[PDB]
RNA sequence: ACGGACACAU
RNA sequence: AGUAGUAACAAGAGCAAUGUGUCCGUCUCUGCU
């Protein structure tokens, strides 16, 4: 279910599963900035 | 009013004001100042996140622009959303899930954050959010636009200088809502629908018993 | 890590088309936009099948098998072939590679088949271990009802059971809502210890968790045992004309064997009472009858079930009884007082006309289990007085609705609001004990405010209960208070000594009549498990449809045999055990002005020559199976209850219950053919008829030379030599003329 | 023998039967009378009190928990973008796609009652601009058989649809024979 | 059982016909607003399309 | 939940 | 011609509803003892 977009649902689970992953010490600390910062991509693409 | 909240918030919190109001299902110009509380609530709510940062050490720092953040804000998404976040965090955090959605989550303090924010008094409206939310571990910030503001349990995770800010910036804007007119309306603000357009309401009229001309007529009978 | 995901969809978000349908299509769109399909659509799956493995390659499979399948067969068959485009990831495939994987493919260590399809190793466990007793061939009735073909878990419903699964394989997929039982929780923490470090795919997961824990039902035909092990096998155990005898691998259910223990003890107290000795035949039948192929006595010696007709058949034997019956599961303790049962026709709350069955009579109660205490003072359709106690002070408002129920006055059964169908949609009837219950456990307000208030005076030891969850000491509900340390245990759970007499009225050492066979539930349950009556007072099957077939099947079959003694000495014919069973579908007030009835048209059968009706005596026969009465009544119908409904069986013509076939020259009861009763047709279907009226005599058709019509009831002040013409029943008119 | 009228928005010859003449003879006929059938339904519910109001609650508790997607339940559905049957959910994604094209944005919330509002409200567009299937054909020689047969290439194709065409495209059931 | 013994039973196996050509959404009409009396007009409303659209319906 | 097959009525 | 049957195929675009129930599943060849 859901009435955000299919790119909004994306980022966004994408961007808390980077959070936890980096909390339960699955990933690094460059992983996760270069998670977030594919995120910040995606979203100066999805702003045009 | 309208044109006061589009000319005193940030575009980022109009829009996710007019994209709450829409999941909500009611446009910003037929209600205008719950349009301002929403931005009121929204902006409160970034104000209380933003250049507020987690170091490797776990020491949280304050900064202008390798950090991550302090909080996580759950204000503003759509609610599925909100519920994944909100459920990720629960099943790290084995912590008990909450039965509303919160507003924002604290990394550091491992805690739930609700912001209210009022133009009546501050104790009253957090008695009522107090009961409204009695059987959960969450942590309940109540601001105002009088300058008082109110934690739980006297206890606070935010500094001085935050907090302070965001008084100044409901100062200001109670101030702006005085001197435009628009707080005797602001102040004293607290079902289905399916109707007919005309083209279906002659279909409708042209479809009944041959005694009828008018569906109302008839649904009347 | 998720590194992956997120540079594919960068790949994916700098095309435009693609940018622009995942801005622009929510999650909820997606749900269309999935089942997007824009081509020509196949049709015909068996014919297709059926033209299409004519060719060589008929499969498609994805392009990895070009790294695990080679191109050639030993034989020189080639196994795939690459399509007509360039960069597809999709091969076409020969069946000859399904072969040459399955006799020269790499062996694999780890199978996952036992595991995710762990339910029908279940099954083929339960079938390998059975055990095959005979085929014996009789008319099975069949009654279509709805079953488990899946049990789930006790503990679960099957919406509970799917937001248990929805919590245990996608976690932080649920959503808002939480987990609402204790047994959701320690059966989702003992999934998600069970299923940590599973290599196999989450909805595959999810499935096997759906195929142990979520109970389906249907609709069958089921003539015998209806717990999900016995109708798993339901192809195999029954037929139209045959019952194959059938006990699964395993050991049985406990709730299952609790409730056929006392359908099966029901039936044999039921039974005996229509014997000469209702002690000796109940003696006789319990040490021979088996459930699920496992002795009775040895389950009357280890069952902690009370219930009131298994106490009869304990206190024969010698075990000893804990005297309690069942509401709800708990323990509903009778302490002083009598009643009686008897039905009638009570309105209820939602303006439907409902069948009750309410206990007339004074009963002081101990009501107690496991959470709280009750000390309920009741007698007819009236709650009096209820000292209830408890241990938690929520415990208590719960069992408030549990005896609110139990009490059945004339306020709450006219306090019900909403919709409360004692009916299914199958037009089945539901108990209505029951649905009250599951009804007023969450709907509550209408039972406090409509109860209303009572006055009492200031004792110690007493708290009270309002309608609004007010604890108070200065008023209360009515015929409700509240205690604190209640009533103690170890005399509801001590199994008293008693003794039986020769009609199974059981009373103790001090003389209280604690059982008599009245107060015994005349209700037909289908049971769970099987129940081999293996003795000569009972019949093969029960169930009141089978009771009905056998009897008319074993009249007609001995009809030789029975003739002769209907023809000379009729009393000795009438005294037989094989008509015994068929008592016990009449009600008790009837019997013996049924006999008194059917003897004296009996015998004028045979003061008025020719007028011999076989087909007639054969109806009326086991009607005839208790000392008479002298009433002068007359009957064009007797009443028979199957299933609570009652059937009626004419005294004159078929009906739904006896009817006969001229076509097959035969017998048809209640659907099932019972056999042609001795081929007299030309003998038979004579003028004057004298078995159909109590003193009359049928005289043909109808003919006005005589006067106006009656009617049955009104034939009391005739004559002799007065002639009349009379409805006689289904539409028609006869002469009939009351004899000398 | 009943009423004749012309519909004012569609413009076509409707028949109106109800409350017609009683009929006098054993065939059948459509002239219903509405006080009787009034009376039945009277009758139905003095005869099951609180069954209406049952129903309707479930059906109000239904309506606004269902999605638009439930529409896509359907098999082979008149596309009235195409003027042909195509699948349900294609045909759903194709109306969502032209009433959202037209600024008919109600059912981007995901509701049923939502779309239907947006499918009410659309009967007021003028003009309604919907996406078309043309074809394009082009003489070729089959190459196995040695014919010259007509190659037939389906693109789309952006067309303007008017008031009255698109109320009676939207008020059709294509029909078939059943086989 | 709703029957006493003096009477007579028979059983019509029924069809109708053309059903569905002698059927009237305008019929529906009526039958689905007595079935809503008393409920939110909204729901009325929405209720009554249907029948509206099918009273007004063209077949290719 | 979704899909397929079959039956029946329209 | 033939299949067929209220209209088609005999090559040159293959037109599958609604409601209910039951059952199953989860992406260059032709050989039935
Ligand atoms: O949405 C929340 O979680 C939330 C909502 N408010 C109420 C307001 N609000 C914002 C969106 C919304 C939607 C429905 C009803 N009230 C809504 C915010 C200001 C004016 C009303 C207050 C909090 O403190 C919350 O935490
Ligand atoms: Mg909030
Ligand atoms: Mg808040
Ligand atoms: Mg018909």
């Amino acid at each position: 279910i859901g009435m955000a977009s299919m790119l909004d649902a994306m980022l966004s689970r994408a961007r808390i599963d980077a959070r936890i992953d980096l909390e339960s010490g699955r990933i690094s600390s460059q992983d996760f900035s270069e998670i977030t910062n594919t995120c910040k991509a995606i979203e100066a693409l999805k702003r045009q | 009013m309208e044109n006061f909240v589009r000319t005193n918030f940030n575009p980022m919190i109009l829009e996710r004001a007019e994209k709450t109001m829409k999941e909500y299902g009611e446009n910003p110009q037929n209600e205008g100042n719950k349009f301002a509380a929403i931005s009121t609530h929204m902006e409160v709510c970034f104000m209380y996140s933003d250049f507020h940062f987690i170091d490797l050490e776990g020491n949280t720092i304050v900064k202008e622009n390798m950090l991550k953040h302090r909080f996580e804000i759950i204000e503003g998404q759509e609610r599925n959303i909100a519920w994944t976040i909100v459920n990720s965090i629960c099943n790290m955090t084995e912590n008990s899930k909450p039965r509303f959605l919160p507003d924002l989550y604290d990394y550091k303090t491992n805690k739930f954050i609700e912001i209210g924010v009022t133009r009546r008094k501050v104790e009253d409206y957090y008695y009522e959010k107090a009961s409204k939310l009695k059987g959960e571990n969450v942590y309940i910030h109540i601001f105002s636009f009088d300058g008082e503001e109110m934690a739980t349990d006297d206890e606070y995770i935010l500094d001085e200088e935050s907090r302070a800010r965001i008084k100044t910036r409901l100062f200001v804007l109670r101030q702006e809502l005085a001197t435009a007119g628009l707080w005797d309306s602001f102040r004293q603000s607290e079902e289905e629908e399916f109707s007919y357009p005309p083209t279906f309401q002659r279909l409708a009229n042209q479809s009944l018993p041959p005694s009828f001309k008018d569906y109302h007529q008839f649904k009347a009978y | 890590s998720g590194m992956e995901r997120i540079k594919e969809l960068m790949e994916m978000v700098k095309n435009s088309r693609m940018r622009e349908i995942l801005t622009t299509t929510s999650v909820d769109h997606m749900a269309v936009i999935k089942k997007y399909t824009s081509g020509r659509q196949e049709k015909n799956p068996a014919l297709r099948m059926k033209w299409m493995m004519a060719m060589k390659y008929p499969i498609s499979a994805s392009s990895r098998i070009r790294e695990m399948i080679p191109e050639k067969d030993e034989d020189g068959n080639t196994l795939w072939t690459n399509t007509k485009d360039a960069g597809s990831n999709r091969v076409l495939v020969s069946p000859n590679a399904v072969t040459w994987w399955n006799r020269a493919g790499p062996v694999s260590d780890v199978v996952h088949y036992p595991r995710v399809y762990k339910m029908y190793f279940d099954r083929l466990e339960r079938l390998t271990h059975g055990t095959f007793g005979p085929v014996k061939f009789y008319n099975q009735v069949k009654v279509r009802k709805r079953v488990d073909i899946n049990p789930g878990h006790k503990d679960l419903t099957s919406r509970e059971a799917q937001e248990v699964i929805m919590e245990v394989v996608f976690p932080n997929e649920v959503g808002a809502r939480t987990l609402s039982s204790d047994a959701q929780l320690t059966i989702t923490k003992e999934k998600k210890e069970e299923l940590k470090n599973c290599k196999i795919s989450p909805i595959m997961v999810a499935y096997m968790l759906e195929r142990e824990l979520v109970r389906r039902t249907r609709f069958l035909p089921i003539a015998g045992a209806t717990s999900s092990t016995y109708v798993e096998v339901l192809h195999l155990t029954q037929g139209t004309c045959w019952e194959q005898q059938y006990t699964p691998g395993g050991e049985a259910e406990n709730d299952d064997l609790d409730q056929t223990l006392i359908i099966a003890s029901r039936n044999i107290v039921r039974r005996s009472i229509v014997a000469i000795d209702p002690l000796a035949s109940l003696l006789s039948m319990c040490h021979t009858t088996s459930i699920s192929s496992e002795p009775l006595v040895e389950i009357l010696r280890s069952n902690p079930t009370d219930e009131q007709a298994v106490n009869i058949c304990k206190a024969a034997l010698g075990i000893r009884i804990n005297n309690s019956f069942s509401f709800g599961g708990y323990n509903f303790k009778r302490v002083k007082g009598s009643s009686q049962r008897t039905e009638k026709a009570v309105l209820t709350g939602n303006l439907q006309t409902l069948t009750m069955t309410i206990f007339e009579g004074y009963e002081e109660f101990n009501v107690s289990g496991k959470r709280a205490s009750a000390v309920l003072k009741k007698g007819a359709q009236r709650l009096i007085q209820a000292i209830i106690g408890g241990r938690t002070l929520e415990d208590i408002l719960n069992l408030m609705i549990t005896l609110m129920v139990f009490s059945q006055e004339e306020k709450m059964l006219k306090a019900v609001r909403g919709d409360l169908n004692f009916v299914n949609r199958a037009n089945q009837r539901l108990n209505p004990m029951y649905q009250l219950l599951r009804h007023f456990q969450k709907d509550s307000s209408t039972l406090l405010k409509n109860w209303g208030t009572e006055e009492i005076d200031p004792i110690m030891g007493i708290a009270g209960i309002m309608p609004d969850g007010t604890i108070n000491k200065t008023q209360t509900l009515m015929g409700v208070r509240l205690s604190q340390g209640g009533v103690d245990e170890y005399s509801f759970n001590e199994r008293i000594r008693v003794n039986i007499d020769k009609y199974l009225r059981v009373r103790n050492e001090k003389g209280e009549l604690l059982i008599s066979p009245e107060e015994v539930s005349e209700a037909q349950g289908q049971e769970k498990l099987p129940i081999n009556y293996n003795s000569s007072l009972m019949w093969e099957v029960n169930g009141p449809e089978s009771i009905l077939t056998n009897t008319y099947h074993w009249i007609i079959k001995n009809w030789e045999l029975l003739k002769t003694q209907w023809m000379t000495d009729p009393t000795v014919l009438y005294n037989r055990i094989e008509f015994e069973p068929f008592q016990t579908l009449i009600p008790k007030g009837n019997r013996a002005i049924y006999s008194g009835f059917t003897r004296t048209l009996f015998q004028q059968m045979r003061d008025v020559e020719g007028t011999f009706d076989s087909i007639q005596i054969i109806k009326l026969l086991p009607f005839s199976a208790h000392p008479p009465s002298l009433g002068r009544t007359q009957f064009s119908s007797f009443t028979l209850n199957i299933r609570g409904a009652p059937l009626r069986l004419l005294i004159r013509g078929n009906s739904q219950v006896f009817n006969y076939n001229q076509m097959e020259n035969v017998i048809i009861v209640l659907g099932k053919s019972v056999g042609s009763p001795e081929r007299s047709i030309l003998t038979e279907s004579s003028s004057i008829e004298s078995a159909v009226l109590r003193g009359f005599l049928i005289l043909g058709k109808a003919n006005s030379k005589y006067g106006p019509v009656l009617t049955i009831g009104e034939l009391d002040k005739l004559g002799r030599g007065e002639k009349a013409n009379v409805l006689i029943g289904q539409g028609d008119t006869v002469l009939v003329m009351k004899r000398k | 023998r009943g009423i004749w009228k012309t519909n004012s928005e569609t413009g076509a010859q409707q028949l109106n039967p109800i409350d017609g003449p009683l009929p006098e003879d054993n065939e059948p006929s459509g002239y219903a009378q509405t006080d009787c059938v009034l009376e039945l339904i009277e009758g139905l519910d003095r005869s099951h009190p609180g069954l209406f109001e049952t129903a309707c609650q479930e059906t109000i508790d239904a309506i606004q928990q269902t999605r638009v997607d439930k529409l896509t339940q359907g098999r082979q559905t008149y596309d009235w973008t195409l003027n042909r049957n195509q699948p349900a959910a294609t045909a759903l994604a194709n109306t969502i796609e032209v009433f959202r094209k037209n600024g008919y944005k109600l059912n981007e919330s995901g509701r049923l009652i939502d779309f239907l509002k947006d499918v009410l409200l659309s009967f007021e567009n003028d003009s309604m601009e919907v996406t078309t299937h043309f074809q394009k054909k082009k003489r070729i020689r089959d190459n196995h058989s040695k014919k010259m047969i007509t190659q037939r290439t389906i693109g789309k194709k952006r067309v303007k649809l008017t008031k009255k065409n698109y109320l009676i495209r939207a008020l059709t059931l294509n029909t078939m024979t059943k086989d | 059982a709703k029957s006493t013994d003096e009477e007579l039973s028979y059983t019509i196996t029924g069809d109708n016909t053309k059903w569905n050509e002698n059927q009237n959404p305008r019929i529906f009409l009526a039958m689905v607003l007595r079935i809503t009396a008393g409920q939110p007009e909204w729901f009325r409303d929405l209720l009554a399309v249907a029948p509206i659209m099918f009273s007004n319906k063209v077949a290719r």
